[PDB]
């Protein structure tokens, strides 16, 4: 109505063109991230596999570096170009100085990067969520999330995609105050929260570790139902 | 047309039966190998239950016809094993054979010869292979050849043990809702010897399950709300062992027996007492079997629990008589006095506040009667212990001023003021009593005795009141000493009491009153036995009424005291005895009608109904016969509150036309009755009916009779909105609705509405089916019927203690044994569930939950929580123990 | 007093509750039949043992003769002197007629309808009510037959409705003790084929007062003069009456945004709309009438009709969610013989975009598919086919997932 | 493929399992049903309904001077005349609906007292005339008044100041103290446009001016002057005018003049044209010569933008009054006017909700109110809280047509 330009003020005060992106987000596959006394952990899901071609280039998860990891939702094109913009800046930043590249550092680059496609016209905003992780300051770690407007936000459990509000709804309840130890019982939770798959097929689940020391791990399709095992042996204790 | 590239069914099945009849000739090979290969191919399509277009049925039905009419008579060679086998495979087809005139061909293959076990093929079918046309036949055939010839051949012995194993075959089949089907055999095979089905079935279920025979048992029990008489009372008693031989339970017997009592037999009430006192042996089974005994179904069974073990094992019966009235009466007002008592409301009547602007100014009303009725509705609201100290003083200075059958009235008024009590009510009555006058003096008799009334305890008997009443020098007092104590004794049958009441109506007294006040108490004394107070009563309106011809108060106290001394019975031989007792003129006759009925509290008999509308159904009466209609339509709404309440509303639809709009002196005067006795609930229908043919008084019509209108305007208790209607009809009551004719009417009924806040509840429905007394007093308030000119006068005397079968409002309560708990339930609304397969939600609504002591309502069913188990009678009873058991770790 | 509740309900008596083929279901209908046959039977004899007529007074018959035998009915439009009233006639042809005795000369006001003779003319009565056969007929009296038992579950729904139009009769304490005004309209919006009529279907199987339904698209003739009028009779009719209650359906046949243009037809449209926007809530008075109105489209609405103060709450039905089909299938199917070996777990999960209709129709194509094979159990192929090949039509959109 | 199912499938379909009781039952209901109809056609109606009276009111009269009244009187269809020839006894009658006729005078009817251009009397057979008539009073108009007073006070109206000073500036002040504008030199305007948004408040005011009105008020239906024949619009609203011109001091009252007519378009054939000549007959009348004194009059609308431009005439309409949407302090004094006769926890603060519901109007705050009383009333409780209300906000004027609900402010902090 009275959008349909990109730097233009609604009567009340909105710029609707970044409203408008802003839900072209939540047609992605959901994904979460949590962090842990030793271990950070990310998954994925929906993963919804054709069955007629490969998977070795369908994929969602990537590092920016070799001790820091992203995931992202909303369509894939513009994923790949901020995944490129940003390894390129963070080699750069340790090549000018020798330090290696703190999470927060990265995060505010790409923030600055999607921030400077919304003043001018002939520029469409990129239309993705992003989910940074690492723990890079002298053993410590966290994890921040971004927005199309430009704007990231320190948390300690978050959820994006197609229905992550009801995992909120999860997460705020069943996340403990509880300092949480035990590895395991965090990749529990991580396994729990990702239980409420539209459909639940078991084996559409993904998840990825970093234990404050090593480069990157990925689970593999074995513990994964093991930990299924657990989690109805500890669901059949309900009397 | 589908026919082709497969039916080779249509051609060897076809060609094998064509030459059986040459395999029951000469060739015995087609009279085995062919019947085997028959009989095998029809047991294996009608064993499965796939496909219900049975696909050999239906391609022999044509030539099988008479190929089995053929082929059976036409063999003359029987054997054992070619006869059984054709009787296998003739009597199977006939179901598909045909039509609905069967009734004559279940038995022209089956009754042929029994092959083995009719059922070992018809085992786990359901309702399908041989039961549905098996049920069938010993449906009718055996009640068509046992309609007179009851001893006959096996069409009684035989078809009992089909019976049996078909019964077994029910249970056995599926086990499924069919169940509930195999009573309707019972009931259908022996009709008339149903004692030989419910006895059967009895000792089926004794060896089918402990558990899956309370379906049954409500199945029965509420097939039993409507069939024959005699009928009735057999599945009623065959009900009663069904607790106790199959299953053990044991618990309910002493709950839906109570209800055999009067309508069943006297022998069954006394076999009920048997039970009762040989069972309760636990402990817990007796406090409460013995809570409801006494303030739930009547009185009088304070001596039968007396035996040698009078310390504890039988020291209960005067803890349930009137100590445990006395505990209940501690509860219901400390429970009270802690929720929603205030001492002195007195505000009803306050009420009418925001109408002193409204209409001028006040200073209007100065009727000395206006004072009697303001008695009556402080003496009405003030009960539950509502006494008001020096505020009744008015009363004393009214008393002092004028009307003394107001000044009567308002010195009964203290006998409902403190109501049921037993410290001190007395002695507060005892001050005033000795005043030197005898209105003053009866009233205060009338409230001594109102006080004590349905504790029926052995504290003061005849001790104050009969001392007064051996001294009845005066012509007033004289009437209600007596009748109050039969109010006092009111559930007691003691024949003492009945005679020393009798030389009362014996004395030969001018006040005629006197005689009526006594005919009254001698009925309400009595319900049951006793026929010399009938031969008595009879004798003295023959030797006094022939000769005076006035007021039906001979018709409201002789008729009414009979009909209430031989009330409650379906016999109908009290009904002949007492009908060809008092042939006489017509003006007598008006107590046939009346006599008829009373002795048909409640039932279903479309037939007596029938006769009831075609007695008084138009006749034209010209002043012949109004007082046979009045009674008529008073007495319709009764034997029909117990219809399963289908008969309620139809009646309401037939009130609510035929005699309202058609109606000229038993329409346009006594049709408001029938609704003020229908129902005490308070709904929509009823009171928008009343007021509009009732606030429009109609005065061309005996305008009067809206007067009537009014009092069952307050029909409904529990106080509510209701009031908005009738405040405003007081204020067009200053010029309409005539002060001098309805403001008292109108006064009482809106003291009547918000009347105790406790103890609002005044229905005779205590349990959910039942309704054993309390009805004897409400009958005779109602029986006013017209004549309101005369109640204005007797009711100063009547109408203080004329409703006196109150009971409490309350019924959630914990009665733990110190009453510890307080509540953890939800209330809700009426049953949601009759035969559901799935979980029964009772509750319809049980959003509503509460955890006080507090009241019960009148639509609301209680479930509990907190697993404590409430073994006592799990539904409601005010009274229940409610222990703890929670074994489930 | 007025007309009063006026209630319209047949309703004799639902408790068929064994809901099977047993005995109680046979008595309890029994019983029902024997109670009208004796009700028929009394009327009868009400009507065939009168004895009793004269009923002339020797003079009725003659004010009867005095007075026209074929009397027609004119409006009267003056009285300007006693015995000299002055009325006129359909064509609008005034006459200065006279007025006669055994009329009561009390409650005669200027538009109201009398009775006139032929010969002279004259006033010889007064015609107690008119009201046209298009507003009559509107009413509802026999009750239709579902309850609130048949509604799949829609809690929040049925609770706001009854607070708005049943419990304000039945309980009305708690209003003035608060000093509030119940609310007076109600607006059902939602996608198509999910429950919106059966909500006025089951509030007026039980209700107390008056019921008037009436179709949107029939506010309308075309005699430029007849709309708005009918209008207000139909808002005079409901007033006059008890408590009663008015449901429009279908109402964007009539409402949609009062634009400026040229044809005059479409000028007769708004004004009726417009009519109507008055008497729901104009100068003084509404009076004890609700209003329910029905659309499946909202926001093509004259933003003058949905405004607070004429509308007070709107209700949205959506589509259903996975535990509602649970409950749908549970009901539609529950007098159906069924066979041991179905779930339906599989049909209520697998899909995800379909209402109630839909369900019913699987319900009944399922059964029958059942039928073709003489059989009558049900099985869980027929409900495949039944789901598959049919109740489907398509949409397209989000192509080979440019999201990921 | 498939097949048909046969006479022999359909036989034995309605056989297995068919109970002992299936038809046994329906017969039953069936004739339930007809025993219905005929026991609802066995009853009709009763009337009563003529309006006769007692009989001792008809007395003997009924034979002594009624039926001594059919005969000696005639009907004499009333009509007008138009031209009355002077001198010349001639006249010219017109019935408005048969044509024009030549007629006369009676015998005993003086030709003095008949003056041109007044209701007559008039033989159906001579056409002859015999009475005088007065002018007609129309039966509509006379109910059309108020003859009421609604109980609404300047009082109950908060946040419109300027727009109340003006109103009263037009109507009261002219009417009651009538030397200012002469003082000055100045003349008193005759007419008043309000406009705004719909729900801003403006029938209310219209309703209020109604209570301390010490005058004549007139209400006017919209949609009653246009009729079926032709013709009726237009003699209404002159109608209308003269009977407000014979008393003194009567105020003129209208609610949307876009029902009416606000443009005027070529051709519409037939039936449209009418309603066109009704707003002429108002035009003209409103204004021209003779002053016509102290009688003003009120037209209202939503939808200004549709009005002929005709009406806003210098001397026709003089003033328009435009209806804002409250700012801040109109808020907090709506809140204070509705929230004054419930029950409610008595320190809650209003700004905090005047805050909280940026744009809305009345309407909106007042159903806000009502629906807090609701939520208290849900949960058993006497007295309404300060979360009622947050709780009611919600409901209301954000949650119809929300957008962003889950992103929130998230950028917005
Ligand atoms: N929740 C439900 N429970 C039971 N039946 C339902 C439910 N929802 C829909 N139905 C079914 O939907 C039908 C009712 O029609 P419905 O009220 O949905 O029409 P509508 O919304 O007015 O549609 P339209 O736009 O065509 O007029 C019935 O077949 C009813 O069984
Ligand atoms: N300033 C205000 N003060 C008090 N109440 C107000 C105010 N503004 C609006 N209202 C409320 O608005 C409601 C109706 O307002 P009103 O009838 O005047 O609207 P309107 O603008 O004439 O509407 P429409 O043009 O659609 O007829 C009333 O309940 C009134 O209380
Ligand atoms: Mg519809
Ligand atoms: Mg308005």
């Amino acid at each position: 109505s009275y959008d349909r330009a990109i730097t233009v003020f609604s009567p009340d005060g909105h710029l609707f063109q970044v409203e408008y992106a802003q839900e072209a987000v939540k047609k992605g596959s959901t994904a979460v991230g949590v962090r842990g006394r030793d271990i950070v952990v990310l998954g994925v899901e929906k993963k919804s596999v054709a069955k007629l071609q490969d998977e070795r280039t369908v994929r969602k998860i990537c590092a920016l570096d070799d001790n820091v990891c992203m995931a992202f939702a909303g369509l894939t094109a513009d994923a790949r170009i901020v995944i490129n913009r940003a390894r390129v800046e963070c080699q750069s930043h340790r090549l000018t100085v020798e330090d290696p590249v703190t999470v927060e550092y990265i995060t505010r680059y790409i923030a600055s990067l999607k921030q400077r496609y919304t003043q001018s016209n002939g520029r469409r905003p990129f239309g993705i969520s992003a989910l940074i992780v690492g723990f890079d300051f002298d053993g410590t770690p966290r994890l921040y999330q971004t927005d199309p407007s430009g704007t990231y936000h320190a948390w300690k459990a978050n959820a994006i995609g197609r229905g992550a509000k009801s995992v909120r709804e999860f997460l705020e309840k069943n996340y403990t105050d509880e300092a949480i130890e035990t590895d395991d019982l965090t990749i529990k939770l991580v396994i729990k929260a990702l239980l409420e798959v539209v459909q639940s097929g078991g084996k559409n689940i993904e998840l990825a570790v970093m234990r404050r020391d090593q480069s990157l791990k990925i689970l593999n399709p074995e513990e994964i139902e093991k930990y299924v095992a657990e989690i109805e042996k500890e669901k059949e204790e309900n009397e | 047309m589908e026919e082709g590239g497969r039916d080779k069914a249509p051609v060897q099945p076809q060609q094998s039966p064509a030459a059986a009849p040459g395999g029951t000739d000469e060739k015995p090979s087609g009279k085995e190998r062919r019947d085997a290969g028959d009989k095998d191919k029809e047991q294996e399509l009608s064993e499965e239950d796939k496909q219900l277009q049975d696909e050999l049925e239906m391609l022999v039905e044509r030539l099988g016809e008479k190929d089995t009419s053929l082929y059976r008579p036409a063999l003359e060679e029987l054997r054992r094993q070619i006869r059984s086998s054709t009787t296998s495979m003739t009597s199977v087809p006939k179901p598909l054979k045909f039509l609905r005139p069967h009734y004559g061909k279940l038995k022209e293959i089956y009754e042929n010869m029994a092959p083995g076990e009719n059922k070992r093929f018809a085992a786990d079918i359901i309702s399908v292979l041989a039961m549905t046309m098996s049920g069938e036949r010993e449906c009718l055939k055996y009640r068509l050849v046992g309609s007179q010839e009851e001893l006959a051949s096996w069409g009684h012995e035989y078809v009992r043990h089909l019976a049996g194993e078909v019964a077994k075959e029910w249970q056995e089949l599926d086990d499924a809702e069919k169940v509930q089907r195999e009573p309707l055999l019972t009931l259908v095979k022996e009709i008339v010897p149903y004692n030989m089905a419910h006895n059967a079935e009895h000792e089926a279920c004794d060896l089918l399950m402990e558990i899956e025979q309370v379906d049954m048992l409500e199945k029965d029990i509420d097939e039993n709300a409507y069939a024959k008489v005699c009928l009735y009372l057999t599945s009623c008693v065959n009900y009663v062992p069904e607790p106790e031989n199959s299953a053990l339970l044991r618990c309910a017997l002493g709950v839906f027996r109570k209800f055999s009592r009067f309508p069943e037999a006297l022998r069954l009430a006394l076999m009920l007492n048997d039970m009762e006192l040989v069972e309760d042996i636990f402990t817990s089974c007796k406090d409460v079997v013995v809570q409801k005994q006494m303030a739930f179904m009547l009185g009088r069974h304070g001596v039968f629990l007396e035996l040698s073990e009078d310390v504890e094992e039988y020291e209960d019966l005067t803890e349930i008589m009137s100590n445990v009235q006395l505990n209940s009466n501690f509860l219901a007002l400390a429970r009270e006095l802690d929720i929603m008592e205030p001492k002195v409301p007195d505000d009803i009547y306050k009420t009418h506040l925001e109408n002193n602007r409204f209409g001028g100014s006040g200073s209007q009303v100065d009727s000395a009667r206006m004072n009697l009725a303001s008695s009556f509705v402080n003496g009405f609201v003030n009960a539950a212990f509502g006494q008001d100290k020096l505020l009744t003083d008015d009363g004393n200075k009214w008393l002092y001023k004028n009307k003394d059958h107001g000044m009567l009235s308002a010195a009964a008024s203290l006998g409902m003021i403190l109501l049921w009590d037993v410290d001190g009510g007395l002695t507060q009555i005892d001050k005033y009593l000795y005043s030197s006058e005898d209105y003053i003096k009866s009233g205060a008799l009338l409230a001594c005795g109102i006080v004590n009334s349905g504790v029926r305890n052995e504290c003061d008997p005849a001790l104050a009141l009969l001392s007064d009443y051996v001294l009845h020098n005066s012509n007033t007092m004289r009437l209600g000493s007596i009748f109050g104590l039969g109010l006092a004794y009111a559930g007691s049958n003691r024949e003492d009491v009945l005679t020393l009441l009798l030389p009362v109506m014996g004395d030969s007294k001018s006040s005629m009153e006197v005689a009526g006040v006594t005919a009254l108490a001698c009925g309400m004394i009595a319900v049951g036995s006793c026929n010399g107070d009938v031969t008595s009563t009879i004798l003295q309106t023959i030797m006094e009424k022939s000769e005076t011809e006035l007021k039906d108060t001979y018709a409201r106290w002789l008729p009414l005291g009979l009909g209430l001394n031989h009330l409650g019975k379906g016999e109908a031989i009290e009904a002949i005895l007492a009908a060809l007792e008092v042939v006489s003129e017509p003006f007598r006759s008006f107590a046939n009608t009346l006599v008829d009925v009373c002795a048909y509290a409640g039932s279903g008999n479309v037939l007596k109904v029938q006769q009831l509308l075609h007695i008084c159904s138009e006749h034209f009466d010209s002043k012949e016969k109004e007082e046979d209609k009045d009674k008529k339509e008073k007495k319709d709404k009764d034997k029909k509150e117990a219809p399963a309440d289908m008969g309620a509303h139809q009646g309401v639809a037939v009130l609510g036309i035929a005699l309202i709009a058609m109606g000229e002196e038993i329409g346009a005067e006594m049709a408001l009755r029938t609704f003020g006795h229908l129902l005490r609930y308070g709904e929509p229908t009823l009171r928008r009916a009343v007021p509009l043919a009732l606030a429009l008084i109609s005065v061309s019509n005996p305008r009067l009779n809206i007067l009537d209108t009014l009092s069952k305007f307050s029909h409904d208790a529990d106080p509510e909105v209701s009031y908005n209607s009738i405040f405003a009809m007081g204020m067009v009551g200053s010029g309409t609705n005539n002060a001098r004719l309805a403001a008292m009417l109108r006064q009482l009924a809106q003291y009547h509405a918000k009347d105790p806040n406790n103890l609002f509840m005044v229905r005779l429905a205590q349990g959910l089916t039942h309704l054993g007394k309390g009805t004897l007093t409400l009958c005779p308030y109602h029986s006013d019927r017209q004549l309101m000119s005369q109640v204005a006068v007797a009711g100063l005397l009547t109408v203080l203690v004329s409703f006196l079968d109150v009971r409490n409002i309350i019924l959630g309560k914990s009665h733990y044994v110190l009453y510890g708990l307080v509540a953890a339930m939800q209330p809700r609304m009426l049953v949601t569930f009759d035969e559901e397969l799935r979980p029964l939600p009772v509750s319809v609504r049980v959003g509503q939950a509460v955890d006080v002591v507090g009241q019960a309502g009148k639509p609301k069913t209680i479930t509990g929580f907190q697993t404590h188990t409430t073994p006592v009678l799990l539904a409601h009873g005010e009274r229940a123990e409610l222990a703890t058991e929670e074994f489930l770790p | 007093k007025k007309k009063t509740k006026g209630p319209d309900a047949a309703s004799k008596l639902p408790l068929v509750t064994p809901h099977t083929q047993c005995r109680l279901k046979l008595l309890k209908l029994e019983r029902i039949k024997d109670y009208l046959l004796m009700e028929e039977e009394f009327i009868r004899n009400q009507e065939q043992m009168k004895p009793l007529e004269e009923k002339q007074e020797e003079e009725r018959s003659k004010v009867d003769d005095l007075r026209g035998t074929p009397m027609s009915v004119g409006t009267l439009e003056e009285i300007i002197d006693d015995n000299h009233a002055i009325v006129s006639t359909s064509v609008g042809s005034e006459h200065y007629v006279s007025i006669l005795s055994f009329v009561d000369k009390d409650l005669l006001e200027p538009g109201c309808s009398v009775l006139l003779n032929h010969k002279v003319h004259a006033v010889i009565g007064v015609l107690m009510d008119d009201t046209d056969p298009l507003v009559t007929v509107m009413k509802v009296e026999k009750a239709p037959q579902e309850t609130y038992a048949d509604i799949g579950g829609l809690d929040n729904q049925i609770q706001e409705i009854k607070e708005s139009v049943e419990l304000p009769l039945t309980h009305p304490e708690y209003y003035e003790e608060m000093g509030i005004k119940p609310p007076k309209g109600v607006i059902l919006y939602g996608p198509p084929g999910t429950g919106k009529t059966l909500l006025a279907k089951a509030v007026a199987n039980q209700t107390s007062a008056t019921f008037l339904r009436v179709v949107g698209s029939e506010l309308i003739q075309k005699y430029l003069g007849d709309g708005p009028k009918l209008v207000r009779e139909l808002f005079r009719v409901a007033e006059e009456h008890a408590p009663s209650i008015v449901f429009i359906d279908e109402i964007d046949a009539i409402g949609t945004k009062r634009y400026d243009s040229n044809s005059g037809g479409e000028r007769e449209i708004q004004r009726t709309m417009l009519e109507l926007l008055n008497q729901l809530d104009g100068f003084d008075s509404r009076g004890d009438v609700k209003v329910i109105m029905a659309t499946n489209r909202i926001e093509t609405l004259d933003p003058a009709l949905i405004r607070p103060g004429r509308i007070d709450r709107k209700i949205e039905f959506p589509l259903p969610d996975e535990k509602t089909k649970k409950r749908i299938f549970q009901i539609h199917t529950s007098r159906m013989t069924l066979a041991d070996d179905v779930t339906l777990d599989d049909l209520i999960m697998a899909k995800d975009d379909l209402s109630g209709a839909d369900i019913k129709a699987i319900c009944t194509e399922a059964g029958l598919m059942a039928l073709r094979e003489r059989r009558m159990k049900v099985t869980n192929e027929d409900f495949k086919k039944s789901k598959e090949n049919v109740l489907y039509k398509k949409q397209e959109g989000t192509p080979e997932g440019l999201y990921l | 493929p498939i097949r048909a199912l046969d006479e022999g499938d359909i036989a034995l379909l309605k056989t297995y399992g068919q109970s002992t009781y299936s038809r046994q039952i329906k017969q039953v209901e069936d004739d339930i049903q007809q025993l219905l109809k005929k026991i609802n056609e066995l009853t009709g109606i009763k009337e009563s309904d003529t309006g006769l009276a007692p009989p001792a009111l008809w007395d003997l009269a009924a034979d002594k001077q009624t039926l001594q009244s059919e005969q000696p009187l005639q009907v004499a269809r009333c009509t007008k005349i138009i031209n009355a020839d002077s001198e010349d006894p001639k006249y010219i009658i017109n019935v408005k609906q048969f044509a024009k006729f030549v007629v006369d005078l009676s015998d005993q009817v003086a030709p003095t007292d008949i003056e041109e251009g007044m209701r007559v009397g008039v033989d159906r057979n001579k056409y002859q005339i015999h009475i005088p008539l007065p002018p007609k009073i129309d039966p509509t108009v006379t109910m059309m008044q108020v003859e009421e007073k609604p109980d609404v006070t300047y009082s109950d109206v908060g946040g419109c100041k300027e727009q109340i000073e003006k109103l009263r500036e037009v109507v009261e002040t002219p009417l009651l103290h009538p030397e200012r504008f002469v003082n000055l030199g100045i003349e008193p305007p005759k007419g008043v446009l309000l406009f705004g948004p719909p729900g801003t408040g403006k029938t209310l005011c219209a309703r209020a001016v109604a209570n301390r009105t010490d005058a004549c008020f007139i209400r006017v239906i919209g949609s009653e002057l246009v009729q079926k024949y032709v013709g009726e619009g237009a003699r209404m609203v002159r109608e209308l005018f003269e009977m407000a011109r014979t008393k003194k001091a009567c105020l003129i009252f209208f609610d949307e003049i876009d029902a009416i007519g606000g443009a005027r378009f070529d051709d519409g054939a037939g039936g449209d044209n009418e309603v066109q000549r009704t707003m002429l007959e108002l035009i003209n009348q409103l204004d021209g010569f003779d002053p016509r004194g102290n009688i003003k009059v009120l037209m209202a609308t939503n939808r200004p933008d549709t009005l002929d431009p005709a009406l806003m005439r210098p001397g026709r309409l003089d003033r328009k009054i435009e209806f804002s949407l409250p700012d801040l302090e109109g808020r907090t004094h709506i809140f204070k006017i509705h929230a004054r006769s419930m029950s409610v926890e008595r320190d809650i603060r209003f700004e905090l909700l005047a805050r909280l519901c940026p744009n809305s109007t009345g309407a909106e705050i007042r159903s806000v109110c009502t629906e807090a009383g609701m939520f208290a009333i849900r949960a058993r409780r006497k007295i309404a809280t300060e979360k009622d209300f947050l709780e009611a906000v919600n409901k209301v004027i954000k949650s119809y047509a929300k957008f962003s609900a889950t992103p929130r402010y998230m950028t917005y902090n």
